[PDB]
């Protein structure tokens, strides 16, 4: 209700 | 010699992730080149041959190096690849290729989606040309959405990941939905990679002039292009940079989108950066936090 949390990743090569 | 002509390709296949017909970019995710090659007899040490891939995709996403992996027979380099303009990959075969007989090769490469050139969700034709022989992939991009509330929403992107010089690029676009938001605080953190001994990052603030419909749900921001953002950062006593990469920044009406581009180092020794953005606003307090985080694969 108050805080919400999220995310991601980017893929590349090495 | 350019000896194209002398390129067969005997199996040619692109494949979405984990062999499915779909590809989340945003969830690390990449598509796969595969090629059996035959050649010709007869070829020379510095003769060439091309393919070129669609402009959706290319062969580095994040990373800054521009690489293709070698084409071997055992641990024998029959020839070496470079990434050239417009889609391009060319291979310049060594020495070993010389009165050899019969030679056939595999090649896999990892295809990365362009959050510049797919901007939004739908079906993408990947293909890879050779020698006129079209390699052909329909595969469903999907993005995520960022972390909203009823006040606003958060999301980045890792822009650009230079292993070399130990470097990365990043960008958060701090867009507020319904109601009025004040007094925004906006802080972005390394929680890995972190150089307690190093430089302050260059953050650069822009408000985004465009309308919200037509923010890349890629993530994508041209922050060159000065009709769509207008950068703010001189105009923003408001700005805290820290010399273990961290910022703080206070934004006072949230008004209109704001785009923060990051550019800093982190420490050597490190696989992969996470970068942390936060944001704290007050209606008229709530906290969206966003990670971004790499997956980097090998060819």
């Amino acid at each position: 209700q108050q805080h919400h949390l999220g995310g991601a990743k980017q893929a590349g090569d090495v | 010699t350019d000896v194209t002509s002398k390129v067969t390709v005997e199996i040619g296949s692109i494949e979405g992730h984990n062999n499915t017909n779909k590809v989340e970019p945003h969830a690390g995710q990449r598509a796969v080149l595969k090629y059996k090659l035959k050649f010709e007899n007869g070829l020379h040490q510095g003769d060439y041959f091309d393919f070129t891939l669609s402009n959706n995709v290319n062969t580095h996403g994040v990373s800054t190096a521009r690489k293709v992996p070698e084409i071997k027979n055992g641990s024998v380099v029959m020839a070496t690849g470079e990434v050239l303009e417009g889609g391009k990959i060319r291979y310049t075969f060594t020495n070993d290729i010389e009165d050899k007989v019969d030679v056939t090769a595999e090649l896999e490469i990892n295809l990365f989606i362009d959050p510049k050139t797919v901007q939004t969700n739908g079906n993408q034709t990947i293909t890879s040309t050779l020698n006129e022989e079209q390699t052909s992939k329909e595969l469903d991009v999907k993005y995520k959405d960022g972390i909203g509330n009823y006040y606003a929403n958060l999301n980045g992107s890792i822009e650009t990941f230079n292993k070399a010089n130990n470097r990365f690029s990043h960008v958060a676009f701090i867009k507020p939905n319904n109601g009025k938001t004040t007094s925004v605080t906006v802080t972005g953190t390394l929680m890995k990679g972190s150089n307690q001994n190093g430089n302050q990052p260059k953050v650069r603030i822009f408000e985004y002039l465009g309308n919200n419909e037509d923010i890349a749900k890629s993530v994508y921001a041209n922050t060159t292009d000065t009709s769509k953002f207008k950068e703010v950062t001189s105009n923003m006593g408001n700005l805290n940079l820290q010399n273990n990469g961290s910022y703080s920044l206070n934004i006072e009406n949230l008004d209109k989108t704001y785009v923060v581009h990051y550019d800093g180092e982190y420490l050597n020794g490190t696989d992969e950066v996470d970068f942390r953005t936060q944001m704290v606003g007050h209606p008229e307090g709530y906290t969206l936090t966003w990670d971004n985080g790499l997956v980097l694969y090998s060819n």
